[PDB]
């Protein structure tokens, strides 16, 4: 079974630096060119660079030349991309793969985050209400993610919780929806419950009219 | 230094339906050239490789045709597993491309927006900011647009939308706009309205309040 | 640019049972390169018979590179008389630009023993 493995991707400042590595295991590590694509949070996928199999060759993404080095170490089936002058544009998954001719096998990814923010818990507020409509709006929270459930989970029916925002302030901000009968809002209490573990914060917001 | 421009980025069909997504590039790529399926969370799979080579182990209702410049993914008839996003790729010469994406999603019947309309709370007023949000509940297609209009001034700049997913029963979309200002330039205006357009409405819907 | 690989000899006679070595020469440009060996089909088609470096999502049809990089041994073991017929190597290059060169074809003859 041919497996990749990666690790290294968190949380890193503008200007920053981040050393990613890839496991692999499966077949004869040296003898296959081995590469790191990423995706951007919500857009397509990205060639970062290749390595060849001894490792003398090496092709690069123009935005990180100068800025990205791929290495590999074929005694220990280890692929490395050392980023440097990291930037905003750099956040994304990277995904550690082989070409053969296209890549045919992929590891799972790492997440990469080049942010100045710092933790915040969210701040929770209603959004007040034959179909009515409620919700919460959870704002101004880093880093993702956040949870939200709807009366402990009991309510999951028409819950819609929107994927997060990313603001100017470089915080997020989702809001969580859900629509119910009308006639429901006096006979039913509508509690959202929200975790965020980097802060721990957990709240509770009751949401009537 | 080559693109890959694919047709179209959003694709609706029925199981049982053939669908065609095509990837053009800007120059002349021989065969080189692959395609992917990705689904949401995970990592692409290889599908088709030196532009109409079946990988092992993929169905056999993927195929590739093409050569130089125009290429084309067939699914000759598609499965409720097939609905995902589709990547082309070149690897005629350096930097590698890849296309933008075609995403194959569940074809149904239009549905109209439900829209409501939610004034920032009394409690985030104090912290010296006011969200209005405008929610688009349960429609299709994914199309959809949303104007903030404030005492009937065309706002610019000051909004921010979220959509999600294809519902799994249902296949429809929700979105949210999010209108952001602060506190004092909120209690200057009086009336908040987002106006809403969108393919099973023969006009604008307008959800309003009036501050206050 | 790169040159087509060769492949020797152009005939090659062994008797059914025994190995058949074939040898394509190629020298590359850069490091990303796959070598591949086929049988030619009815119909024109080439038969991909093994690859070098191997293809990792896929035993009597072997490549074993030589010490000087360049050449390449591809072996039939255990010759059957149906073995008998036209082989080549194809070269892929992967970098600076993906290239298909194909050598010219030799013929083995595997005899009744």
């Amino acid at each position: 079974e041919v497996q990749l493995l990666e690790s290294g991707g968190g949380l890193v400042q503008p200007g920053g630096s981040l050393r990613l590595s890839c496991a692999a295991s499966g077949f004869t590590f040296s003898s296959y060119d081995m590469s790191w694509v990423r995706q951007a949070p919500g857009k397509g996928l990205e060639w970062v660079s290749t390595i060849s199999g001894g490792g003398s060759y090496t092709y690069y993404q123009d935005s990180v030349k100068g800025r990205f080095t791929i290495s590999r170490d074929n005694s220990k089936n280890t692929l490395y991309l050392q980023m440097n002058s990291l930037r905003a544009e750099d956040t994304a998954v990277y995904y550690c793969a082989s070409p053969y001719y296209a890549m045919d096998y992929w590891g799972q990814g790492t997440t990469v985050t080049v942010s100045s923010a710092s933790t915040k818990g969210p701040s929770v507020f209603p959004l007040a209400p034959g179909t009515a409509a409620l919700g919460c709006l959870v704002k101004d929270y880093f880093p993702e993610p956040v949870t939200v459930s709807w009366n402990s989970g009991a309510l999951t029916s028409g819950v819609h919780t929107f994927p997060a925002v990313l603001q100017s302030s470089g915080l997020y901000s989702l809001s969580s929806v859900v629509t119910v009968p009308s006639s429901s809002l006096g006979t039913q209490t509508y509690i959202c419950n929200v975790n965020h573990k980097p802060s721990n914060t957990k709240v509770d917001k009751k949401v009537e009219p | 230094d080559i693109q890959l421009t694919q047709s179209p980025s959003f694709l609706s069909a029925y199981v049982g339906d053939r669908v065609t997504i095509t990837c053009k590039a800007s120059q002349d790529v021989g065969t080189a050239v692959a395609w992917y399926q990705q689904k949401p969370g995970k990592a692409p799979k290889l599908l088709i490789y030196w532009a109409s080579t079946l990988h092992t182990g993929v169905p056999s209702r993927f195929s590739g045709s093409g050569s130089g410049t125009e290429f084309t993914l067939t699914i000759s008839s598609l499965q409720p597993e097939d609905f995902a996003t589709y990547y082309c790729q070149h690897y005629s010469s350096y930097p590698w491309t890849f296309g933008q994406g075609t995403k194959l999603e569940i074809k149904r019947t239009v549905a109209a927006p439900s829209v409501f309309i939610f004034p920032p709370s009394d409690e985030q007023l104090k912290s010296g900011t006011a969200s209005v949000v405008c929610l688009l509940n349960n429609f299709y297609p994914r199309e959809a647009k949303v104007q903030w209009k404030v005492d009937n001034a065309l706002q610019s700049g000051n909004s921010q939308e979220s959509v999600t997913e294809q519902d799994s029963k249902d296949s429809t979309y929700s979105l949210s706009s999010t209108l952001t200002l602060s506190k004092a330039d909120y209690e200057k205006h009086k009336v908040y309205a987002c106006e809403v357009t969108h393919q099973g409405l023969s006009s604008p819907v307008t959800k309003s309040f009036n501050r206050g | 640019p790169w040159n087509p690989p060769t492949f020797s000899p152009a005939l090659l006679v062994v008797t059914e049972g025994d190995n058949a070595t074939f040898t394509c020469s190629f020298s590359n440009t850069s490091e990303s390169f796959v070598l591949n060996w086929y049988r030619m089909s009815p119909s024109n088609q080439t038969d991909k018979l093994a690859a070098f470096p191997e293809d990792r999502s896929q035993s009597r049809f072997r490549v074993t590179q030589l010490p000087n990089g360049r050449d390449f041994h591809m072996s039939v073991v255990r010759a059957r008389r149906n073995d008998s017929g036209t082989y080549l190597c194809g070269a892929i290059s992967l970098a600076p630009k993906a290239q298909i060169k194909e050598s010219l074809r030799a013929e083995l003859r595997v005899t009744e023993r």
